[PDB]
């Protein structure tokens, strides 16, 4: 749940802060967090949605890191970031929906969907950052 | 010959200095980060008196103070200017002080009426010049005569008046506000000692020095590897582990009071009865058994484990004494410390020469690439509990990973540390001495069993040796500061099993532990290497990031990476593979810049344009407007064809024009007299001749652009018409408006303002910076006879 929230928060920050012409100093920490997220998620397969009419979605992560060398962000940087952000946002939305439609009488506080169960492993705990909501 | 050729092919890709041992010197020459002290305030600007002119172009009777670059050496061309500012960034970083004590730079203020002092002598010169100037305000003069320093010795604080350009003040204030010195007290030194050595009862640590409150020190940057050189840098990691292995060899203690080599050799010869056998190699059996080999084995084992450098096993299969000793070696040394082929070969020799023949089992037909080692198969296939249990331990005695004080450490099984598992080995091989060896010839069987008993009957000595080896490893591992990453290296350290036999058969009961000074030296070398590694990473990342943010697209990061590797002191850069160099570049590009260097770069970046426009030898551009424009009236020139901005003109970037080589647009505009602004750092000719302006020579300087398709020779004319011109009468005695078709895009110098330049610089009155903290620790050791292990029992109990 903390890793899922951190993914969503990182993506929201990327959508709100990775904008054309912005100083790299405005995004440097965010770019580090985003690259950490990409590294952590790369090479992992996820499956979301086999309950009700929720479609089966398969997710593969093979993305390049964002650059750290610009002074102000330009169109190329924003386009690469936007493509990666779109894929990740779709993945996070599907994972959230898959988790929202499931319930358990025994351990209902624990994750129900297999995607969130996978995200609860130690290998994803690096993604975790600011939990302010 | 062929083997040497192939090994040379492999070694040419490893940046390890070929005389391995020489590396030690290179490792021990790395000193702590040199402490830099500022001797004078950092200045880019100085006040200078310049002549001024009335609106009619007549020189006035007074000069005016303006800020000018002390060293006006800016090059032409925008790219060259950005390179100049990168070089300025490097100069500032190298000359950046680690601390400042302003009292050192404080000098006497000549005009002070209250014994005033200022920092620095340049401020004194400026203040004297302003005091003597007739156009100075009386209030400013009285303040110079009354401004005072404040020295609070009880608080250890000093404030001094200074005159500085705002950029110079920014730099000096950053230096003053962000010094690297921290207060030093005995608690900090005590915590600087490794925590496991402070808890070891074999070492007595005392603090017999008093540190004044004015003591300072600079914290080493013991950040863990940001480049992850253990991952996907085979050659660099091979070099790193080789250097660590050499250092560890240097610090491993020497064994004392070893068994007499003559007595042990005669004993082994009598027991083995080799002469009575039919072994084709009768002499070679006991060769290599001596005290030198035993010491070399001790050093090699502990150093290899400390450096996590892979070891290869070199043995003659027919020498079953070597195999019997290798049984102990595999018992005590984790099996992941050996190259897989060597471990498999040694284990298969042990299985097919000793263990399976002992139990009458069919010789193992082991297959290379099997996920199981020969011992892992034997553990399942052997039913005897002694041998099977020893095999189980040997199979599962890999290093355990644990983080202590933020450092990853490879630690041993507790049964190795207390030496208890040797008993199991003894048990196992005692069983091997009772086995029938069904089909073996009886003399060879007797020789093997008597060798097994030779190792067996040294149970107490081997327990003592195992405890001593483990204790020495742990004590020297307390002194490691970089993560002990376990990787199978390209090259290995070759360990002779005859040296293992020497160590097993010659070790006595003389405990030898690292000296406290040896531990402190090892820890200091490790800290120095780690800090230098981190600092050079910071420097490389800073320069790469600055070059990228300065848009220095022709800069080769390869040179930066090579300089970084050279400053690491342990790489022969000529043998670094290119793929690894480029991977290093990529990983360095991803790291964030250290705060101090990044702040300095921000300062330089934000003040770049102001510094550039202060230069008197480059202009910021030239507008070619084929209409007649009146010469502006400027206090610094008289009449001058100066453009304050480029508004209203198409801009052609001269750097882009140079880089592309496409001169079609510029040529079309120059041919058709299309107004334009050529933008870029340009040298200009200062022309004071009115006749030159009438001759319109400023408009004659752009045809060479079309002719040569070059912009590096473009030198526009800047007119400076005033009463000092030889032909100024033409302006004065005739009715006309001096005009030109070209203007030079340049700025006017900033006037000196006393209120905007007078600052108070604050620092500490005095302190002493110390480098060797462990010099403040009085370290003694117990008698080796009384040295105990982690379990509070003596390391060697056979006494």
């Amino acid at each position: 749940m903390d890793v899922l929230y951190s993914l969503s928060k990182t993506l929201k920050d990327a959508r709100d802060k990775i904008v054309e012409g912005t100083l790299y100093s405005n995004v440097s920490d965010l770019i580090q967090q985003f690259n950490q997220m990409i590294i952590t998620m790369n090479g992992n397969e996820f499956q979301t949605g086999g309950i009700g009419n929720l479609p089966i979605r398969n997710w593969n992560f093979d993305f390049g890191l964002l650059g750290t060398t610009l002074l102000n962000l330009d169109a190329n940087y924003v386009e690469t970031a936007r493509n990666t952000i779109d894929y990740f946002v779709d993945f996070v939305d599907n994972v959230c929906m898959d988790e929202m439609v499931r319930e358990s009488q025994r351990n209902g506080i624990a994750p129900q969907s297999d995607s969130l169960r996978k995200l609860s492993g130690i290998k994803f705990k690096r993604i975790n950052f600011d939990n302010s909501s | 010959h062929q083997k040497e050729v192939q090994y040379e092919i492999l070694q040419k890709t490893i940046p390890t200095f070929e005389p391995k041992e020489s590396i030690l010197k290179k490792l021990e020459d790395i000193k702590p980060e040199q402490v830099k002290k500022q001797t004078k305030l950092f200045r880019i600007f100085e006040p200078r008196q310049l002549p001024v002119y009335r609106a009619n172009g007549e020189k006035e009777l007074r000069n005016r103070w303006y800020w000018k670059l002390k060293r006006d050496t800016l090059p032409d061309g925008d790219y060259d200017v950005r390179e100049y500012f990168l070089n300025l960034y490097d100069q500032v970083l190298t000359e950046m002080p680690d601390y400042l004590l302003l009292k050192d730079m404080a000098v006497e203020n000549k005009n002070s009426r209250d014994a005033g002092k200022v920092v620095d002598s340049e401020t004194a010169a400026i203040c004297d010049a302003i005091f003597q100037d007739e156009e100075t305000e009386g209030v400013v003069r009285r303040f110079i005569a009354e401004m005072r320093q404040r020295v609070q010795a009880d608080r250890n604080v000093v404030n001094y008046p200074s005159i500085l350009h705002p950029i110079d003040h920014a730099f000096n204030e950053y230096f003053l506000q962000h010094q690297l010195v921290e207060p030093l007290n005995n608690d900090i030194i005590f915590n600087y000692i490794p925590e496991r050595i402070r808890n070891d009862v074999n070492y007595i640590l005392n603090m017999d020095r008093n540190l004044p409150s004015t003591a300072r020190y600079i914290r080493p940057n013991l950040l863990q590897d940001r480049l992850n050189l253990h991952d996907n840098f085979e050659s660099l990691w091979d070099t790193i582990t080789t250097s660590n292995y050499i250092l560890a060899r240097s610090v491993v203690p020497d064994l004392k009071e070893l068994v007499s080599t003559e007595a042990q050799i005669q004993k082994m010869s009598q027991d083995l009865q080799l002469e009575a056998l039919t072994i084709q190699s009768e002499t070679q059996f006991l060769t290599g058994i001596n005290s030198q080999a035993a010491n070399d084995c001790f050093k090699t084992l502990i150093a290899a484990m400390l450096s996590q450098r892979t070891m290869s096993l070199d043995f003659v299969t027919t020498n079953y004494m070597s195999l019997i000793s290798g049984m102990w070696l595999l018992t005590v040394v984790p099996n992941d410390m050996f190259i897989r082929e060597s471990l498999v070969a040694c284990q298969l020799a042990i299985i097919n020469t000793i263990i399976y023949p002992a139990f009458g089992m069919q010789r193992m037909h082991y297959r290379n690439g099997d996920p199981q080692t020969p011992f892992q198969i034997a553990e399942q296939q052997i039913q005897n509990f002694q041998v099977a249990n020893w095999l189980h331990f040997v199979n599962n005695n890999q290093f355990r990973q644990v983080v202590i004080d933020g450092v990853l450490n490879q630690v041993l099984n507790d049964n190795i540390r207390n030496g208890h598992v040797v008993n199991q080995l003894m048990e196992a091989l005692m069983q091997l001495s009772r086995q029938q060896f069904p089909t073996m010839p009886v003399d060879y069987k007797r020789s093997i069993q008597r060798g097994i008993l030779l190792l067996s009957n040294r149970l107490g000595q081997l327990v003592d040796l195992t405890r001593l080896l483990a204790y020495n490893y742990e004590t020297l591992m307390a002194c490691i500061t970089m993560n002990m990453q376990h990787v199978q290296t390209l090259t290995t350290e070759k360990l002779q099993l005859t040296s293992v036999t020497s160590l097993c058969m010659l070790i006595g009961n003389a405990t030898v532990i690292p000296s406290p000074q040896t531990l402190f030296h090892y820890y200091n070398v490790n800290v120095n290497f780690h800090s230098n590694y981190n600092e050079r990473i910071n420097d490389a990342v800073a320069i790469i990031t600055a070059a990228n943010r300065l848009n220095l697209y022709q800069k080769k990061m390869k040179s930066i990476v090579e300089d970084f590797l050279k400053r690491l002191q342990i790489f022969d850069i000529s043998r670094v593979p290119d793929d690894q160099m480029y991977r290093l570049r990529d990983r360095l590009r991803l790291l964030p810049v250290e705060i101090r260097r990044l702040d300095i770069f921000n300062l330089i970046l934000m003040n770049m344009e102001q510094i550039e426009r202060a230069s008197d030898k480059i202009a910021q551009g030239v507008i070619i407007a084929y209409r007649d424009m009146q010469l502006e009236r400027d206090e610094m020139y008289g009449y001058v064809n100066i453009a304050r901005n480029l508004d209203g003109f198409q801009q052609i970037n001269l750097e882009e024009l140079m880089r592309t080589g496409d001169y079609a647009q510029i040529t079309n505009m120059l041919l058709n007299n299309q107004p334009v602004a050529l933008v870029g750092a340009l040298p200009f000719i200062t022309d004071s001749s009115v006749i030159s302006l009438v001759a319109k020579l400023d408009a004659t300087v752009f045809a060479q652009i079309v002719k040569l398709r070059k912009v590096d020779t473009l030198k526009p004319i800047l007119y400076k018409i005033n009463s000092d011109s030889n032909d100024f009468y033409l302006v004065a005695n005739y009715d006309w408006v001096p005009t030109s078709t070209t203007k030079v895009y340049k700025q006017i110098p900033q006037q000196f303002d006393f209120r905007a330049s007078m600052h108070m610089l604050t620092s500490n009155l005095t302190f002493t910076v110390y480098s060797d903290l462990l010099a403040f620790v009085s370290a003694d050791t117990v008698e080796p006879i009384n040295a105990v292990a982690f379990d509070n029992m003596r390391i060697m109990n056979e006494l």
